[PDB]
């Protein structure tokens, strides 16, 4: 009997806010400022060498 | 040069509002900027054009006088 089960059709989509995006988030937080910050300073500059540059 | 720079800096503010349009428009914490950004923009435009317009008037007054006074002296 369990094998005979089926699945209902779910809703197509929920509400899509016309003024919020992943790159331009509507509300503010320090998390998004952190993403923009580490994109500016770039990722950790990992050295492949065995001795320091200086 | 001064009028062109101050016009580009004003255009820069319009980009800042356009680049952040969704926040200035939908977030109520930024309503005061949405409401008063254009008033400041007009007051800035007015200063830019006022100075250019006044300078233009004076240059034309100066040019028409030296021509008239010169012919009298001739
Ligand atoms: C027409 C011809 C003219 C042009 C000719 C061309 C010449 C152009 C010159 C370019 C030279 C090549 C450039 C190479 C890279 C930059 C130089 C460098 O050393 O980088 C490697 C050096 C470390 O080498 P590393 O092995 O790759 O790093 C391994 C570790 O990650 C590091 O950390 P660690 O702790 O894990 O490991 C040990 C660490 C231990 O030591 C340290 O970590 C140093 C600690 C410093 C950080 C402490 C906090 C202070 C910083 C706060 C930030 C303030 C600035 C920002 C805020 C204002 C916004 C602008 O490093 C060391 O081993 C000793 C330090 C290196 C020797 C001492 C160098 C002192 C001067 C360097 C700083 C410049 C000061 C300003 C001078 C300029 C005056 C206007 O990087 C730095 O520490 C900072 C670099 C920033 C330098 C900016 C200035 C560039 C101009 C360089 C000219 C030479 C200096 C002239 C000053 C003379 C004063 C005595
Ligand atoms: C060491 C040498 C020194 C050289 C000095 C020069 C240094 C470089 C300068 C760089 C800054 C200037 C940028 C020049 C363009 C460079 C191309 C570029 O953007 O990089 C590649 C850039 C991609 O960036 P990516 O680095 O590859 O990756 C970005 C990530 O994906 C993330 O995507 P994202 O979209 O979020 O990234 C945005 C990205 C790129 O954002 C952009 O979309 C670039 C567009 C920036 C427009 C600048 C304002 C100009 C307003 C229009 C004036 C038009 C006048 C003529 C009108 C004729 C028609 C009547 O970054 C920026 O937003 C740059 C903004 C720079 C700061 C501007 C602050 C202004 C206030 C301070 C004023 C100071 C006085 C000077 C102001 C001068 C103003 C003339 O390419 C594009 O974005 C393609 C855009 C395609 C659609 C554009 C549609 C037109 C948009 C116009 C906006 C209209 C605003 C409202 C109207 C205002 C007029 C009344």
């Amino acid at each position: 009997k369990e094998n005979t089960g089926s699945m209902k059709k779910p809703m197509a989509k929920a509400y899509e806010h016309p003024y919020n995006s992943e790159h331009h988030p509507l509300n503010f937080s320090a998390v998004k400022i952190a993403e923009t910050f580490h994109d500016f300073i770039g990722p950790e500059q990992v050295s492949p060498h065995y001795e320091s540059f200086a | 040069a001064t009028a062109l720079y101050k016009s580009s800096a004003l255009a820069g503010n319009l980009f800042l509002y356009a680049y952040n349009y969704n926040n200035f428009t939908a977030n109520i914490r930024l309503r005061t900027m949405r409401y008063l950004f254009p008033v400041v923009s007009l007051a800035i435009f007015g200063n830019i054009y006022w100075d250019y317009r006044s300078q233009l008037v004076k240059v034309n007054l100066f040019d028409e006088y030296i021509q008239a006074r010169a012919q009298e002296l001739v």
